[PDB]
């Protein structure tokens, strides 16, 4: 309803940003790398996962997968504050592929895929590995449930799957986590990368590029697409699980993506692995197909090494990229806040930037030094009739020591050029 | 930062015997430059891959191995910018770390119709291997 | 819905001359909220008034001129919501209608003190005034 | 950030009466890249100057016109970033302000003979004349 | 003492702070204050700037500010600026260049005034006039004209200018950097002819660096920095001395500085020229004027055209930034300065403590994109630890008035504190 703030271009804006540290536990190892964070917050209360692994920061490569249960509380700060509630480790932590959370009915709720082979992606498929729901509140001990994918159905032939991504949703019973689906046959089509008027590789074709852009980069036989998974129940029993594709419109290579509730709407993010180096995102029209209405982002990029660095715009066969969430502030302006990576190809400089579809309205660095940041998360919400944002950051400021990601809260400025 | 490396059959850097090594610190500037069209027309495409030190005395890769970067447009300046830190925004994580070996390699024909020649090529008709040895 | 207005004298949408001027079609909503405790803790009371032109220039008002709303609590985020139909549910019935002028103001002092002034205040030393040609 | 500007005579943006027109906001970027060695082998060779209006249309330039930028080199891409600030780090100052005009021509012959030829040239022969009317 | 970080480390907390009460607010928008000049020497400083109309080009201003003031500790365990004595220069619209000098805690103002914006393209120092304008705290500001005709030279100049960020009191004699002009070639070049570069296929490298030193609106006038001395008894009988920089390691003329640091003398040149590296050194000899140039390979500055950031190689080449350097310790040769991070572009100031050949520590002055143009930065001490006053040319504000900024900061106690 209400919406005052910033709207226009400007410079100098203050965000009033602070770092929070008492949420985020320290672990007294040196060695240890805390890798690849996750946050998810609604309702007044977050889900917050992170993994834990010995001298490497890869995701499977993990011994430890922290999983904590928290609130927005207010201190009388003028401002949100965090209050870890609940904090365990996954029992199967030491198998995760990949976890993501979310939030429901003010309780924490994470989907994990869990695998005896870290290559499971590669050459194994579903039916070989196990999913799991661990869920929990305040203090309760935490229960985890085998997902039955064995009465799952799908609208493709998809041979593997894997939760990945930022964030799900909670829609009444149903939960809808982002998902990316392995599958040994190319099915798709790709007006949108073949309507690009580019230089043509002399090896290849235009429509050779775009559907091979699809594959897997270790599986030259696989192709990965991405998509979501309905999950409905009666009170944890009798589960029904559906697998959607996303809509085959404007395809990119599988990626961690996300999904959330904002302003009345389900905001779907996919993480830009590909050639198209700018922001896809979008809301979502129709359930089944998967179809979100994908932005038109002139604007918004993330850096990258290789032959698709940052604003890199023609199809090519690129794998690599970075993760970065974003998160609406006002429908009706287009308006959108997200932590972005400034730089071209290096993961480092991270700026809160808030933009529109066309133009960059107004942003802030992170740090005064650089800062490597590999990924980062973002989620806002109303506190106090004002809109607040907290991002999570995968920092990595001690270069040679520890690893630990960074959590932030900041504002969306009132009034345009303050400082 | 670093001086780049300019990755051309016409670069003096590549040691006949020992390849190019360096001993780069943490944090630093390294831009691995993919040569412009040359003067004299002759055309340099290649492919290089992260490989494994195994894998690079023989001078072959399999799939696992991923493309790091590969040589394709001889007009545009193709590049690729290396910070030596933890974090990297590619796949399969590239952790770099401090006191570890990294070993960068291409397999390719010298045209584009060995581009993707992944038994000898130029990793030991020319030794065009770039090995980087963090620390010391 | 329209692009609510922070009521303040820490607002730029009050223009140093022509106040804040807005132009909305019947139908649409508008909030007019009055601010939070701002943070260095300097309470901002108010009493608004609907008030016809003649009296908005000169920025006073007599009795009959109606209380619209009032900035009490600096802590409670008070607003007021605003769609531009006919029926309203506010004393006085205050008709909308279209092709008309309708003038916001306050003569209030900075604090408590001057809540109830009526003679001049804010209308003037900073021109808070919103204008409406629907 | 704008889209740059290739300065050769082998660019159509260079509308044959007009020039090349932009219309930049303040706070924009602008890269000028003169050409790199062609496929073809034909050696551009100019020297740009930062002009008046007037001798824009007459296309002559006297002493005080300072050589913006030259393309001395055919291998090397040499390049001209333009941020549209006040302040400049070019000698004589260079204030852009806001709702002016910025006139760039070159007066040279194609080659390095008349590389300093400052009576005609390209900018009446082909009419690659750069004007930016900031604002509107 | 000497206690402070001297190693490679990241996240210094220079304390910084800025300062706002010293530079005059104008009250008309188009008024554009520009290149400030500021000198400190024994607690005392001298800021001088430039007031224009619709431009910020230096002659072209009505307004030049002088002011004094002095160092003075508020308890607050770091160095303010106290405002003294603050005058127009009554030539201000005649005025080409002018350098700050406090001498015994005073206030010295070194100017170059003429009729002729152009003066030196097509003119000679005698058809112009220079000034020493002098005051303090309490006295009122003196002017008088220096008796060019009464100068000697080393040399056959024909025109001069007092250029740079500040100058030097040596006892009764003054030492102001100065740029001259002379319009015969009578210097050589070992340093820029035995560079190992591509050759430009027009001319030879002895013709390449003969001609770099050619004024770029005058092919036949040629820039020369040097020095000027002047000594006198107590305002009377001046005797004035004009010498030029050693023919080591020539660059084009550009504005320069000298100052008293740490019992030695500092010389500065900003790089307007193809060697874009720092040029500074410490004076050794007086005649001719040489300064042992160091070979710094860290720092440089950005610069549009064909010698940006970090180029080598000798080229025609016109333009650069002014940023000043101060010496923090004379065994571990580690300098601060204020440079431009950026390789074209005049912009994201970076206070840097560097090495001659490695960067030690920075820091980035604001988190948003902040146009500058040039910075001076001067270090002494205060309560027996080093502290800096830096000023930037800024443009914060686009399209709106401009006007320098003043930092103050201090070199960290210890390394990698946040
Ligand atoms: C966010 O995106 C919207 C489009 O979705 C941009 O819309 C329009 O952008 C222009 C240019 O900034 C705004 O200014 C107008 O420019 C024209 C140019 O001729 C000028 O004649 C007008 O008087 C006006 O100044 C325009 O107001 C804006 N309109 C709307 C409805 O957004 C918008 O610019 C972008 N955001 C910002 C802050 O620019
Ligand atoms: C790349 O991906 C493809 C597609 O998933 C892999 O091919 C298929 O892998 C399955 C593994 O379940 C093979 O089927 C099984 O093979 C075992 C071997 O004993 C057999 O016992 C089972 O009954 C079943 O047949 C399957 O044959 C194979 N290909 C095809 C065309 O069906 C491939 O292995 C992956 N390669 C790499 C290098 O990752
Ligand atoms: C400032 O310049 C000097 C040279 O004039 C640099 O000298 C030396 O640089 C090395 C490399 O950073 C320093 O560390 C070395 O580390 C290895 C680690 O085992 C050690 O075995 C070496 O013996 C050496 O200590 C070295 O300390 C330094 N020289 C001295 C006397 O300390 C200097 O590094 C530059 N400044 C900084 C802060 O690096
Ligand atoms: C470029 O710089 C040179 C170096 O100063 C300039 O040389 C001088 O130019 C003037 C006129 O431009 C010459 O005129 C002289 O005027 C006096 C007064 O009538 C007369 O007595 C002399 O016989 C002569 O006519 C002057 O000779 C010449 N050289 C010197 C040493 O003064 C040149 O003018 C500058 N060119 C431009 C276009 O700025
Ligand atoms: C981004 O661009 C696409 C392509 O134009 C938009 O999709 C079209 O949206 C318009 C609405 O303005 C519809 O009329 C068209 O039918 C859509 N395209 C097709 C092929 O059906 C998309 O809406 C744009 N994103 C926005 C406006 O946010
Ligand atoms: C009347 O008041 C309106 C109030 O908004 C003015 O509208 C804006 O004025 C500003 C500055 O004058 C412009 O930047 C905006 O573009 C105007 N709004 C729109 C939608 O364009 C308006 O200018 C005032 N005067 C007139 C003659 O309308
Ligand atoms: C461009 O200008 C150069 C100027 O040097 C021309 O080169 C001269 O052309 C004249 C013809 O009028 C010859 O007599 C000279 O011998 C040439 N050289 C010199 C040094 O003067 C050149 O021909 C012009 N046209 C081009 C380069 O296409
Ligand atoms: C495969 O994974 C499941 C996960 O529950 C585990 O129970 C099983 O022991 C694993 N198989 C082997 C051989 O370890
Ligand atoms: C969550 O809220 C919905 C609201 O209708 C309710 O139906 C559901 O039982 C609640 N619990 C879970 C676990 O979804
Ligand atoms: C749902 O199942 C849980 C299982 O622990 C049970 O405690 C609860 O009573 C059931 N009903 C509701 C409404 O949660
Ligand atoms: C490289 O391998 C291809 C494979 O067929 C061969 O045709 C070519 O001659 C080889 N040499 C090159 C491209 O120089
Ligand atoms: C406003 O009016 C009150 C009425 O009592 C008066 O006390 C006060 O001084 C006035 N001015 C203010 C609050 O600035
Ligand atoms: C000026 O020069 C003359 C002769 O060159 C010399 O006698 C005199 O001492 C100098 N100084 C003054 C102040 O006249
Ligand atoms: C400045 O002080 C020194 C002290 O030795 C003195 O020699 C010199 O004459 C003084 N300058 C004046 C008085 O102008
Ligand atoms: C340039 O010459 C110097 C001295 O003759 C020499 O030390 C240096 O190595 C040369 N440059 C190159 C690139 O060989
Ligand atoms: C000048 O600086 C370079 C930079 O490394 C250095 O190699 C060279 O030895 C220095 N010259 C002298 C005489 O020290």
């Amino acid at each position: 309803t209400g919406k005052i703030f910033c709207k226009s271009v400007s410079k100098d804006p203050d965000f009033r940003l602070k770092q929070i540290d008492y949420v985020i536990p320290v672990q007294q190892d040196r060695s240890i790398c805390m890798n690849n964070p996750l946050l998810d917050i609604s309702d007044g209360f977050f889900t917050y996962i992170h993994y834990e692994g010995i001298n490497s920061c890869k995701k499977s490569d993990s011994f430890k997968v922290l999983l904590s249960h928290g609130e927005i509380v207010d201190r009388g700060d003028y401002r949100p504050s965090l209050y870890l509630l609940s904090s365990h480790y996954h029992p199967y932590s030491m198998q995760v592929i990949n976890c993501v959370p979310v939030t429901c009915n003010q309780s924490s709720f994470v989907f994990c895929h869990i695998s005896n082979n870290t290559k499971t992606l590669d050459n194994s498929d579903y039916s070989s590995d196990e999913y799991y729901i661990t869920y929990f509140n305040g203090i309760d001990r935490p229960k985890t449930k085998k997902i039955p994918i064995n009465n799952m159905t799908a609208d493709n032939r998809y041979i593997h799957f894997t939760f990945s991504g930022g964030g799900g949703v909670c829609l009444g019973e149903e939960f809808i986590i982002p998902v990316t689906t392995v599958i040994n046959t190319d099915v798709f089509t790709h007006d949108y990368c073949e309507s690009f008027n580019c230089s043509v590789q002399t090896g290849k074709s235009l429509k050779e590029i775009c559907s091979e852009s699809l594959r897997s980069p270790t599986n030259s036989s696989r192709y990965n697409l991405n998509g979501i998974m309905i999950i409905s129940q009666n009170n944890m029993t009798d589960f029904k699980i559906q697998l959607n594709g996303i809509t085959y419109n404007k395809l990119s290579f599988g990626s961690p993506g996300r999904l959330s509730k904002t302003l009345g709407q389900v905001l779907y993010y996919q993480s830009s692995m590909s050639w198209d180096t700018y922001l896809k995102a979008g809301f979502v029209e129709k359930w089944k197909p998967f179809t979100p209405n994908w932005m038109n982002n002139t604007v918004i990029s993330r850096p990258n090494q290789g032959n698709c660095p940052r604003y890199h715009k023609c199809p090519e066969i690129c794998y690599g990229g970075t993760y970065n969430d974003i998160a609406p502030l006002d429908l009706g302006k287009d308006m959108y806040v997200s932590v972005i990576l400034d730089s071209d190809q290096l993961a480092e400089n991270p700026e809160i930037t808030v933009f529109n579809s066309t133009t960059i309205l107004y942003k802030e660095r992170v740090s005064k030094d650089e800062l490597n940041t590999r990924s980062t998360t973002t989620s806002c919400f109303l506190f106090l009739d004002e809109p607040w944002c907290i991002s999570v950051l995968e920092t990595n400021r001690f270069n040679g020591k520890s690893i630990r990601p960074e959590i932030y809260s900041y504002k969306i400025p009132k009034y345009c050029g303050t400082k | 930062n670093l001086e780049p490396v300019s990755w051309s059959s016409l670069n003096p850097k590549f040691l006949s015997g020992k390849g190019l090594v360096i001993y780069p610190k943490i944090g630093d500037k390294l831009d691995i430059i993919c040569p412009r069209a040359e003067a004299g027309r002759p055309y340099e495409y290649y492919k290089l891959y992260l490989v494994r030190p195994e894998q690079a005395a023989a001078c072959s890769t399999v799939l696992d191995p991923n493309v790091l970067v590969t040589c394709n447009r001889p007009e545009q300046e193709i590049r690729f910018t290396i910070k030596f830190q933890e974090f990297s925004p590619n796949y399969m994580g590239l952790e770099f770390k401090k006191h570890h070996d990294y070993y960068i390699t291409s397999t390719s024909n010298g045209s584009l119709e060995g581009l993707e020649n992944r038994e000898g090529g130029v990793c030991r008709t020319r030794t065009m291997k770039i090995i980087m040895k963090v620390g010391q």
